[PDB]
C-alpha cells in the first residue's frame, strides 16, 4: 500500500504550531513523487539525505508532523535554529535526518480582518526538547507572585495570535510546513520508494 | 527589516484639542504587533498602546489607536498640558523597530524675537580665539533663520546653534547662535552682524557692532 | 548551535594554488550541504560553490569552473575549496556556508537559504 | 516595580564597557528583556535582545562588538560593549518585553560616552550687555553636565541656559543669558555661577557693562 502522503500535505486544515500533529508512517510504500511534481514548494531540504534519491531509500518508520507558521518563521525548522518557534514550538534534534517542506498558504490560512485561528506559544521558561509538543495552556509567570490561574500584571497567557491578513507582506503571511524524519532503528526496515 | 514612518516630524496643536499621529510601515503587518510610547525630556518612554488599539494598563482613556497594515494611528481626544511630548511607534518583526518620532508642541499666538548681539570678551581674545553670540528671546513659531554677516558677507560654516525646549509659561522657544573664529580673523574686519528673519518680524532685523568700537 | 571557521587566506601570485578549509564545530557536519560564498569588497556577495552530505553532488559558478574543486572530509568535519590557477578577479572574502541539502539547486546560490555561515577568510591574488 | 542601569561612563574610541541593569518586580531570567538605547537628540534604537530560555539577538549596527547576559542570582542583566565608537554615545535603557503587550517597563538609563576628549573644566566668559540681555559663555568643557544659576539661585525669571553644542573640537560649550528691564542694568550686579562636577570647577563671573 502507498504511504498516505496526500492525508498530510493536502489536508484542509493545519494545526497550530504550538500543538503541531504528528502522523506516523509505517509499513508502506513511499512514492515521493508526488512531492517531485508540484511546484508549489518554496521551501524543500534535506538533512543527511539527498531528496532527489528518495525513492532509493528505506527506512524502519517516517513521521510526518505538520503546522502553520509565518513566512519569516520556516527558516528555524532547521537543526540548531533559534527564536520563538524552534526554542518554544517546534525543535529539531541537532542531528535530524529528514527533510522540511513548505509552501504559501495565504489563500487558505489568512482572514479579511485578520486570522485569529492560528496561535504560538509566546512565553516559556525555558526551551523545548526535539520533537516535544507544549500544549499547556497555564498562566505564564513572568514575576515572583503566583498567578493562580489569573490573568495580570506578570501573569500572561503563553499562546499568542498570527493577525493572519490576505494583503500582509510575504514574510507575514502564513506557510504550511510539513518536516519528514526518517526513523533507521536495528530492526526491519518497512518504509520504502 | 521593517521601517517605520511618522508623520509629522512636528504637530502644533492648543490643550484641549484632538491630537492625530501616524505611522506608516514599509510593510504590511499584523496589527498585533504595533505599539506607541510616549516620551517625556529627559524621561524613559512609557508604553500607552499595545496590539495598535489596546491601552496601556493605567493609559488614560483620551488615548486610543487604530489602523492596519501599513497604517496606523495614535489619537488623544483632547491634549493636556502634560501631553506635549514626543511620541513613537513601534513594530516587531524578530525584533522591536521604532518610528522616528513626532514632536507634539504648543501651538501659540505669532511671537517676534528680540535679538541682541555680544562681541567676544577681552579676556576670551587673549586666548586667540573670538566667540560672537547672537540671541533670539521668546519666539514662537520655532523656525527662525539666523544669517551671520562680516563686513557685510554673509558667513557659512563657521557657527553653531541651540534652541530651548518650548517655554512652560509662555509656550515660545530661544535660540543662541555662537560664530567662532581665530583673534587673527577676528581683527581682520570691522562689522559684525546677526540677522534674524522670522514670521513675526515684517522684515528681518539686525544686530550689530563695529569692532573695537563703541 | 554550529560554528564554522575557515582558514587557509592569504595573498599568492596570479596562477598559483590555494586550498582553503572550513571546519564545523560539532558532530552533525555531515548532514548538511556545504557551500562557498566571497564578496569583493564594493561588491556583491556570490555564490562560488556547494557539496551535499554525502559528496556525491557538487555545483560550481561557471568562473571558476575546471579551477576549483569542492571537497569534504565528514570525519573530520572539514569541507575544502580547492583554488587552482588563481586569478586577480578572485581576489575577496571567502565565507563557509551550511545548509540543507536543496531539492532545487538554484536554491544554492542563495546566501539566505543556508542554515550556518562563516566569518570569512581573505584572498588576495596579485600580478 | 523598577530596572535601574549602572555602569555608564567615558570610554576612549575602541575601549570597552560593561552595563548592568537591577531589577526589582520582575524576573530578568522569566522575560524577554531589552536593551535600548538613544542619542542625544535622536530616536530611540533597539540594540539586543535575550529570551528566558537563552536565545540573544543584536542590532546589525553592533553585532560582533555587544553581548547582553544575564545573572539569576543577582536578578540582573548585563550588556558587554567592545571596540566602542564615538557613534555608540548615547543612553542606555534596559527594558522588560511583553512583545504582544509592547515593554511596559523601562529603566531610567545609564550614559555611554565614547571621546577622546580629556575631561576639562570650561572657560567661563561673560556675554556684556549693549529690554537688556546679558549672560555667560561657558566655553570648552567636558564631559556633560555643567550647571548654571544667576546670584546664588536668586536670579531666576528671564533665564535661558540652552543646550551644548559639540564643538569640531571634542569639548562642549553653552551659554546661559537672562533678559532685565534696561532700567535694571546699572542698580544690581549679575553674576553666573558655573559649576563641572566633572573637573571640580566651580567658576563664579560677574558680567558687567
Ligand atoms: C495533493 O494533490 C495534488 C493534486 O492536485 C497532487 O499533485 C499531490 O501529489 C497531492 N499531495 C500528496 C502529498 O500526495
Amino acid at each position: 500500500n502507498l504511504c498516505p502522503f496526500g492525508e498530510v500535505f493536502n489536508a484542509t486544515r493545519f494545526a497550530s504550531v504550538y500543538a503541531w500533529n504528528r502522523k506516523r508512517i509505517s509499513n508502506c510504500v513511499a512514492d515521493y513523487s508526488v512531492l517531485y511534481n508540484s511546484a508549489s514548494f518554496s521551501t524543500f531540504k534535506c538533512y543527511g539525505v539527498s531528496p532527489t534519491k528518495l525513492n532509493d531509500l528505506c527506512f524502519t518508520n517516517v513521521y510526518a508532523d505538520s503546522f502553520v507558521i509565518r513566512g519569516d518563521e520556516v527558516r528555524q525548522i532547521a537543526p540548531g535554529q533559534t527564536g520563538k518557534i524552534a526554542d518554544y514550538n517546534y525543535k529539531l534534534p541537532d542531528d535530524f535526518t529528514g527533510c522540511v517542506i513548505a509552501w504559501n498558504s495565504n489563500n487558505l490560512d489568512s482572514k479579511v480582518g485578520g486570522n485569529y485561528n492560528y496561535l504560538y506559544r509566546l512565553f516559556r521558561k525555558s526551551n523545548l526538547k526535539p520533537f516535544e509538543r507544549d500544549i499547556s495552556t497555564e498562566i505564564y509567570q513572568a514575576g515572583s507572585t503566583p498567578c493562580n490561574g489569573v490573568e495580570g500584571f506578570n501573569c500572561y497567557f503563553p499562546l499568542q495570535s498570527y493577525g493572519f491578513q490576505p494583503t500582509n507582506g510575504v514574510g507575514y503571511q502564513p506557510y504550511r510546513v510539513v518536516v519528514l524524519s526518517f526513523e533507521l532503528l536495528h530492526a526491519p526496515a518497512t518504509v520504502c520508494g | 527589516e521593517i521601517v517605520l514612518t511618522q508623520s509629522p516630524g512636528t504637530l502644533s496643536l492648543s490643550p484641549g484639542e484632538r491630537a492625530t499621529l501616524s505611522c506608516r510601515a514599509s510593510q504590511s503587518v499584523s496589527s498585533s504587533y504595533l505599539a506607541w510610547y510616549q516620551q517625556k525630556p529627559g524621561q524613559a518612554p512609557r508604553l500607552l498602546i499595545y496590539g495598535a488599539s489596546s491601552r496601556a494598563t493605567g493609559i488614560p482613556d483620551r488615548f486610543s489607536g487604530s489602523g492596519s497594515g501599513t497604517d496606523f494611528t495614535l489619537t488623544i481626544s483632547r491634549l493636556e498640558p502634560e501631553d506635549f511630548a514626543v511620541y513613537y511607534c513601534q513594530q516587531y518583526g524578530s525584533s522591536p523597530t521604532f518610528g522616528q518620532g513626532t514632536k507634539l508642541e504648543i501651538k501659540r499666538t505669532v511671537a517676534a524675537p528680540s535679538v541682541f548681539i555680544f562681541p567676544p570678551s577681552d579676556e576670551q581674545l587673549k586666548s586667540g580665539t573670538a566667540s560672537v553670540v547672537c540671541l533670539l528671546n521668546n519666539f514662537y513659531p520655532r523656525e527662525a533663520k539666523v544669517q551671520w554677516k562680516v563686513d557685510n558677507a554673509l558667513q557659512s560654516g563657521n557657527s553653531q546653534e541651540s534652541v530651548t525646549e518650548q517655554d512652560s509659561k509662555d509656550s515660545t522657544y530661544s535660540l543662541s547662535s555662537t560664530l567662532t573664529l581665530s583673534k587673527a580673523d577676528y581683527e581682520k574686519h570691522k562689522v559684525y552682524a546677526c540677522e534674524v528673519t522670522h514670521q513675526g518680524l515684517s522684515s528681518p532685523v539686525t544686530k550689530s557692532f563695529n569692532r573695537g568700537e563703541c | 548551535q554550529v560554528q564554522l571557521v575557515e582558514s587557509g587566506g592569504g595573498l599568492v601570485q596570479a596562477g598559483g594554488s590555494l586550498r582553503l578549509s572550513c571546519v564545523a564545530s560539532g558532530r552533525t557536519f555531515s548532514r548538511y550541504a556545504m557551500g562557498w560564498f566571497r564578496q569583493a569588497p564594493g561588491k556583491e556577495r556570490e555564490f562560488v560553490a556547494v557539496i551535499e552530505w554525502d559528496g556525491g553532488t557538487s555545483y560550481y559558478v561557471d568562473s571558476v569552473k575546471g579551477r576549483f574543486t569542492i571537497s569534504r572530509d565528514n570525519a573530520k568535519n572539514t569541507v575544502y575549496l580547492q583554488m587552482n590557477s588563481l586569478k586577480p578577479e578572485d581576489t575577496a572574502v571567502y565565507y563557509c556556508a551550511a545548509g540543507g541539502n536543496q531539492y532545487y539547486s538554484a536554491t544554492y546560490s542563495i546566501w539566505n537559504e543556508y542554515d550556518f555561515w562563516g566569518q570569512g577568510t581573505q584572498v588576495t591574488v596579485s600580478s | 516595580v523598577q530596572l535601574v542601569e549602572s555602569g555608564g561612563g567615558l570610554v576612549q574610541p575602541g575601549g570597552s564597557l560593561r552595563l548592568s541593569c537591577a531589577a526589582s518586580g520582575i524576573t530578568v531570567s522569566s522575560n524577554y528583556m531589552n536593551w535600548v538605547r538613544q542619542a542625544p537628540g535622536k530616536g530611540l534604537e533597539w540594540v539586543s535582545l535575550i529570551y528566558s530560555g537563552g536565545s540573544t539577538y543584536y542590532a546589525d549596527s553592533v553585532k560582533g562588538r555587544f553581548t547582553i547576559s544575564r545573572d539569576n542570582s543577582k536578578n540582573t542583566l548585563y550588556l558587554q560593549m567592545n571596540s566602542l565608537r564615538a557613534e555608540d554615545t548615547a543612553v542606555y535603557h534596559c527594558a522588560r518585553d511583553l512583545v504582544v503587550y509592547g515593554m511596559d517597563v523601562w529603566g531610567q538609563g545609564t550614559t555611554v560616552t565614547v571621546s577622546s576628549a580629556s575631561t576639562k573644566g570650561p572657560s567661563v566668559f561673560p556675554l556684556a550687555p549693549s529690554t537688556a540681555a546679558l549672560g555667560c559663555l561657558v566655553k570648552d568643557y567636558f564631559p556633560e553636565p555643567v550647571t548654571v544659576s544667576w546670584n546664588s539661585g536668586a536670579l531666576t525669571s528671564g533665564v535661558h541656559t540652552f543646550p551644548a553644542v559639540l564643538q569640531s573640537s571634542g569639548l562642549y560649550s553653552l551659554s546661559s543669558v537672562v533678559t532685565v528691564p534696561s532700567s535694571s542694568l546699572g542698580t544690581q550686579t549679575y553674576i553666573c555661577n558655573v559649576n563641572h562636577k566633572p573637573s571640580n570647577t566651580k567658576v563664579d563671573k560677574k558680567v558687567e557693562p
